[PDB]
RNA sequence: ACGACCGUAUAGUACGAGAGGAACUACGGUUGGUGGCCACUGGUGUACCGGUUGUUCGAGAGAGCACGUGCCGGGUAGCCA
RNA sequence: AGCCUGCUUGAUGCGGGCAAUUGAUGACAGAAAAGCUACCCUAGGGAUAACAGAGUCGUCACUCGCAAGAGCACAUAUCGACCGAGUGGCUUGCUACCUCGAUGUCGGUUCCCUCCAUCCUGCCCGUGCAGAAGCGGGCAAGGGUGAGGUUGUUCGCCUAUUA
RNA sequence: GUCGGGUGAGAACCCCGACGGCCUAAUGGAUAAGGGUUCCUCAGCACUGCUGAUCAGCUGAGGGUUAGCCGGUCCUAAGUCAUACCGCAACUCGACUAUGACGAAAUGGGAAACGGGUUAAUAUUCCCGUGCCACUAUGCAGUGAAAGUUGACGCCCUGGGGUCGAUCACGCUGGGCAUCGCCCAGUCGAACCGUCCAACUCCGUGGAAGCCGUAAUGGCAGGAAGCGGACGAACGGCGGCAUAGGGAAACGUGAUUCAACCUGGGGCCCAUGAAAAGACGAGCAUAGUGUCCGUACCGAGAACCGACACAGGUGUCCAUGGCGGCGAAAGCCAAGGCCUGUCGGGAGCAACCAACGUUAGGGAAUUCGGCAAGUUAGUCCCGUACCUUCGGAAGAAGGGAUGCCUGCUCCGGAACGGAGCAGGUCGCAGUGACUCGGAAGCUCGGACUGUCUAGUAACAACAUAGGUGACCGCAAAUCCGCAAGGACUCGUACGGUCACUGAAUCCUGCCCAGUGCAGGUAUCUGAACACCUCGUACAAGAGGACGAAGGACCUGUCAACGGCGGGGGUCUUAAGGUAGCGUAGUACCUUGCCGCAUCAGUAGCGGCUUGCAUGAAUGGAUUAACCAGAGCUUCACUGUCCCAACGUUGGGCCCGGUGAACUGUACAUUCCAGUGCGGAGUCUGGAGACACCCAGGGGGAAGCAAAGACCCUAUGGAGCUUUACUGCAGGCUGUCGCUGAGGACUCUCACUCCGGGAGGAGGACACCGAUAGCCGGGCA
RNA sequence: GUGGAAGUCUGUUAGAGUUGGUGUCCUACAAUACCCUCUCGUGAUCUAUGUGUAGGGGUGAAAGGCCCAUCGAGUCCGGCA
């Protein structure tokens, strides 16, 4: 047969890829070498191309100008802080040791210094539960308790933009518009609606699929398609 | 609209032209790589077996 | 919703309509006091009043989960 | 290159208890087919005459263009049913 | 079961062979072997089908012989079983003779010629022919056999006219 | 096109005049690509040109493209390449990371030029006049100098400033017309230098508790209006430029509406609308330098692509010429262009054909079907049903009005803007042409806008928002690469991957037996290495012990593949079809039965319904709006029909010139029968038949065009499928190497990841190399 | 009343497309053309140039569509007589 869709994308052409070239900053903690002096002032507030949620420009006292992952409530002039000493407030961060337990936290790093990997995206935020001096125990937005190094840096807050997800695209120009800004090739036509040659649900006198939809994990590229290694589906039970 | 002569109209781009190194309208300016002898890809000359006879 | 004609259904514009309802009230700002907070883009929000332009929900300036920050 | 039908007189007669109800023959007409013709009626008639919209020739007069007449009304010859 | 033999040579191991028995190929004189294509492609075949032609004529249509029977009585005004004998070539089936380097489909339409097993018209015979209207039969192909509703329909069902 | 004339050996088509026409977002003007001399002149007609030719994009020979200030050149965009590094058996191959370079000629950014004149052909390039920019040198000034500003930016609505154009008023200059007094043209003048400044922002004064302001939003004691001030715009005004230039002459003044250009206010985003060089910041005089490349012409119904001088295709700007009107619409007309969408002559010009006009009475009877044609139509007033997601349906439907002339009213600053009134009056007809909906109802499908088979399918098919399930915490899930590496990803569960369903509304039953996926698993089964036994002086080999994933077995799971019958008052094989809907786009029987409607209805709609063989995200039911989607009915209308006629234009027919192709075994004036491989112009028997030519519609030549695409055959091909055969990738799992210290455990030193580093996390595992078992139409 | 939203409506504005005529053409003007009708025309819009993805691979709102008149596996030459 052909290659199905899935396959097209692994080669990274054009059509696949991200507008790159039209993305603005990549979201990282700050580095500083150590005391947490490091302290600056949010200077604008921006849109964010690649998140469809909104960014904070902050202009440090050492002259460093970079956007940051702007939590929920932070304006121009408010000042934020960056260090082990930072204060506990919205918008500041701090390694999550030195985080308060039973505080919303959001960009927590995976290995300390890494500059943040979880809980980024519009209106989510991790739960800092249990603390140790070995492991700093956070529930992430999936619900999954995650154990961290304390020294994982965060932020303190829920992300901004939250809700964004409430209200419904209501037609395809608006879905394509936001597509646009993507590394996704849309719309989606079904696999049940192409020829045999072009997917493992192709074919037939009528649309439906050929085998069941479970697939294994072992199956290679071009068969695993439909319920990836399924543990179960439907509603019920 | 026809693959045929209306789509024909549309021709006014220029790609092949006369070749710096080997003399022949092979240059193909926009990928500057002559299909003829190799120059812009290969130091080398572009030759094939395939051009002739097997036993020749 | 009305600009959405006898297209889409219930629904889809009945949340565009409260959504847009509650995006588009005078909001009281969290520097001043005064309702004039109007969105600028996605969660982005300013005063007319005082300027002050701060981050917020996509729809309304301050979120469920937001609120529970200051708490904590 | 003519085929067929209806109607009237025959006759409310012959026949028949009655109900009902013919024919020969002589007439008038209709229908289908056929050939021809245009006085009559009808169609056409970008011959022609008139009305009138837009625009151009300054107005007027008189005209062009608007598809092979801008549009509308009338219509001779001829050709037609 | 006995014997022959293995690369310089001896020993051992483990092989190679002469004769034969047993183990299966049932597509049974022995390949190890599932489908779709209307997206299709090539070679060819009238060596082989679909239209049509041709042969046949069980089928079909029509006829005749015999005439049980009924027809209030009365075979033969009329209807007419069984069985028997045929004609046609409109239906259908059979065949594979013609054509696969091509004989374009059904229905309709338009236009022309024809057949008679006659629906009307002309002339007749019988009647279970009073008359009128019928029913059945004979000669006869000059002319006529039209308009409509469903359905692609042919066919057919239905409507109002009609000689 | 026509009449004259010119040139010439020769003139329908080469040129002049007149008369008649054609083109108005183009048939005009400037250009991009592309072409490449096609451009200009002279001389020609063998070639090319749908006829002719004295003509030409043709032939021959000469000539023509002039730049500091127009492009290139310079900058960077998506992205490309080179070198280094690494991979690869290898390379002209390959991804990353560095460096460098490349990458925009109309149409991204960008130092600077205008007016006139001149040539056969160039022209912001030459010449004349005037101006400007950059660099450098000299001199005076200046110590400032890099922070910042600019370059530099989306979509929708809109105010203000304002030029050209157009129009109106009056004057001047010139022309036209000649029953009036009208009608047309012109009335000019740049870059640049100087100056002016609305809006925005800000300051002082002031002191509003209700005022200020807008087309609209809006503004204010955190200080409104008013007043004064700072900063501050045009390709704009004004003065110079200019006893420059241009014009035969006059060589105007005001106004309105205002493209360009300038400057503001508002709204939208699950969308956020480049970068870099450069400029400004940062004075003036004088002088010198400013090289290199492009520059003709066409830009299309003859200069490009399509084999052609091809009715095709082909980007940009002129979008403000007059009337018209809502208008960048029609129609008519200027400026400008053309008679080359390039063969002509003749016949009242027949048949027949292509386009088309008009047809009495009937009015869809035509046809599969109203196909084709027609009907309606612009604007204002009145009025408007079912149904509905309350938006819509709706221009529903239906009814009325509509010109001209005279005098006026209202809105507005006004329009050469708009809305009305009174009176008069013409026609068959006042949206008089042109422009310009036919309307209504029922049913099916898909919610909607959107997509598609370039070249027979536009649909009910694809998409979509919405619904749902699945995988994954990121050293992830999914995917590409042999590898080095890579997409997703400047992304992180409100994410994005993999699938199904397909707006809204009411809903979505039962089944886990089979198959699929997943989890678990005492016991069973389960490979290789190592180990043990036998065997062999060793080895082959036989067997044992241990046992990973996997399987057996158990469980979970159907919005996972799918299933939901026969029989009786349970059986196969898990369950045995629930809400709904139903003769369905699914119903064989079937034109089912009843009703509606018609003279008559295999249609259509409603009801019934045992459903050959409906049914719930293989989604069921239902549904407003939408639709070049399928079917049905009504009103209106009509040459679709009854049944055809006449007419218009181009052909056809005759004449001059030009001048192919298809096709051809031979013979050939046939017809009726027969015969024959059963479908004969050619055989047989008869009949008929003087030769040739013109026009015609196409009966035959089983007419011409294509080695039938249907069917079958071939130990033919290809695409596709799968629990066909055989293999190959890939995933999981064990084992050996890397690999180290002290049937479960700790550590650190290799190795991996995080960190700028210190160091942190992990750790003999993982990665990688080798091999073994399982899965494995993903691929051959 | 103001305002002026909309994958909103009318529209041969430009521009894009193509329902029917099964019209014309079918040795064509044309190896996909001509005319009328018809659909879209502020957006998932249309369009120019540049740039990227390459053959069991691309690209595909999916028609086995498209990848230079070529596609159920392009083209060229070679294997090859
Ligand atoms: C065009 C062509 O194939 N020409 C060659 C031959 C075959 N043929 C023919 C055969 C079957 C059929 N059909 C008719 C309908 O049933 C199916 C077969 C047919 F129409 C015509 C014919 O006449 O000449
Ligand atoms: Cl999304
Ligand atoms: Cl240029
Ligand atoms: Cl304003
Ligand atoms: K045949
Ligand atoms: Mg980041
Ligand atoms: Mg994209
Ligand atoms: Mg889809
Ligand atoms: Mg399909
Ligand atoms: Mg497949
Ligand atoms: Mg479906
Ligand atoms: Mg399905
Ligand atoms: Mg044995
Ligand atoms: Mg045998
Ligand atoms: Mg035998
Ligand atoms: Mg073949
Ligand atoms: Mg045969
Ligand atoms: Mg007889
Ligand atoms: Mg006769
Ligand atoms: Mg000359
Ligand atoms: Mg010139
Ligand atoms: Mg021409
Ligand atoms: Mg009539
Ligand atoms: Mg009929
Ligand atoms: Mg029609
Ligand atoms: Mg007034
Ligand atoms: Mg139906
Ligand atoms: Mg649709
Ligand atoms: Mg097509
Ligand atoms: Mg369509
Ligand atoms: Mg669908
Ligand atoms: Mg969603
Ligand atoms: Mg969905
Ligand atoms: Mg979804
Ligand atoms: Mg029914
Ligand atoms: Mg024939
Ligand atoms: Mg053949
Ligand atoms: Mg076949
Ligand atoms: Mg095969
Ligand atoms: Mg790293
Ligand atoms: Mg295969
Ligand atoms: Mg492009
Ligand atoms: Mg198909
Ligand atoms: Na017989
Ligand atoms: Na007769
Ligand atoms: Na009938
Ligand atoms: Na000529
Ligand atoms: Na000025
Ligand atoms: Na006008
Ligand atoms: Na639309
Ligand atoms: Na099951
Ligand atoms: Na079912
Ligand atoms: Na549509
Ligand atoms: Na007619
Ligand atoms: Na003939
Ligand atoms: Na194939
Ligand atoms: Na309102
Ligand atoms: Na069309
Ligand atoms: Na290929
Ligand atoms: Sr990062
Ligand atoms: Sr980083
Ligand atoms: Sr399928
Ligand atoms: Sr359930
Ligand atoms: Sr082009
Ligand atoms: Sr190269
Ligand atoms: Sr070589
Ligand atoms: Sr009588
Ligand atoms: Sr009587
Ligand atoms: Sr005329
Ligand atoms: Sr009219
Ligand atoms: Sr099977
Ligand atoms: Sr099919
Ligand atoms: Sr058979
Ligand atoms: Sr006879
Ligand atoms: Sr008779
Ligand atoms: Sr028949
Ligand atoms: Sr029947
Ligand atoms: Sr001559
Ligand atoms: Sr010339
Ligand atoms: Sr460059
Ligand atoms: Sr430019
Ligand atoms: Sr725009
Ligand atoms: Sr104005
Ligand atoms: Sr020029
Ligand atoms: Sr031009
Ligand atoms: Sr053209
Ligand atoms: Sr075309
Ligand atoms: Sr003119
Ligand atoms: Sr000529
Ligand atoms: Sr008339
Ligand atoms: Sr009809
Ligand atoms: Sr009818
Ligand atoms: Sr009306
Ligand atoms: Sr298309
Ligand atoms: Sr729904
Ligand atoms: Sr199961
Ligand atoms: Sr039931
Ligand atoms: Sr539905
Ligand atoms: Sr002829
Ligand atoms: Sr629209
Ligand atoms: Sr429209
Ligand atoms: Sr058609
Ligand atoms: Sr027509
Ligand atoms: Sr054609
Ligand atoms: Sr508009
Ligand atoms: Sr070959």
């Amino acid at each position: 047969g052909r290659r199905i869709q899935g396959q097209r994308r692994g080669r990274g052409t054009s059509t696949f890829r991200a507008p790159s070239h039209r993305y603005k900053a990549d979201l990282e903690h700050r580095k500083v070498e150590d005391g947490d002096v490091i302290a600056g002032t949010v200077v604008d507030i921006e849109h964010d191309p690649a998140r469809s949620a909104p960014v904070a420009a902050v202009e440090f006292e050492d002259g460093d100008r970079r956007l940051i992952l702007a939590p929920e409530g932070v304006g121009v002039g408010d000042e934020l802080q960056v260090g082990v000493s930072a204060e506990i407030a919205p918008g500041n961060t701090l390694p999550l040791a030195e985080i308060p337990e039973g505080v919303p936290v959001c960009n927590v790093e995976s290995s300390p210094g890494d500059g943040g990997k979880f809980a980024r995206a519009s209106g989510v935020n991790a739960q800092l539960l249990t603390h140790d001096r070995n492991v700093a125990v956070v529930k992430l937005p999936s619900g999954e308790m995650k154990r961290l190094d304390p020294q994982c840096r965060a932020t303190i807050g829920v992300v901004a933009g939250g809700g964004r997800t409430d209200k419904p695209f209501v037609k395809a120009g608006n879905k394509h518009h936001k597509m646009k800004a993507r590394g996704t090739k849309w719309p989606n036509v079904r696999g049940v609606a192409m020829n045999a040659v072009d997917h493992p649900f192709g074919g037939g006198g009528r649309q439906h699929p050929g085998k069941p939809k479970s697939i294994s994990r072992n199956a290679p590229p071009g068969r695993k398609v439909g319920d990836i290694a399924s543990k179960r589906t439907g509603r019920g039970g | 609209t026809g693959a045929g002569t209306p789509s024909q109209g549309k021709k006014n781009t220029t790609t092949h032209t006369k070749c710096r190194r080997c003399g022949e309208k092979s240059y193909h300016t926009k990928k500057k790589v002559c299909s003829s002898c190799g120059f812009g890809k290969s130091a080398k000359r572009r030759d094939y077996e395939w051009q002739s006879k097997a036993g020749e | 919703s009305g600009r959405f004609g006898a297209r889409y259904g219930r629904v889809s514009r009945r949340r565009v309509a409260e959504i847009e309802s509650e995006m588009n009230e005078d909001h009281a700002c969290p520097n001043c006091g005064e309702d004039r907070v109007d969105r600028q883009g996605t969660g982005i929000w300013q005063c007319s009043y005082c300027d002050y332009k701060f981050t917020g929900g996509s729809y309304k300036p301050e979120t469920p989960g937001g609120k529970t920050v200051r708490r904590s």
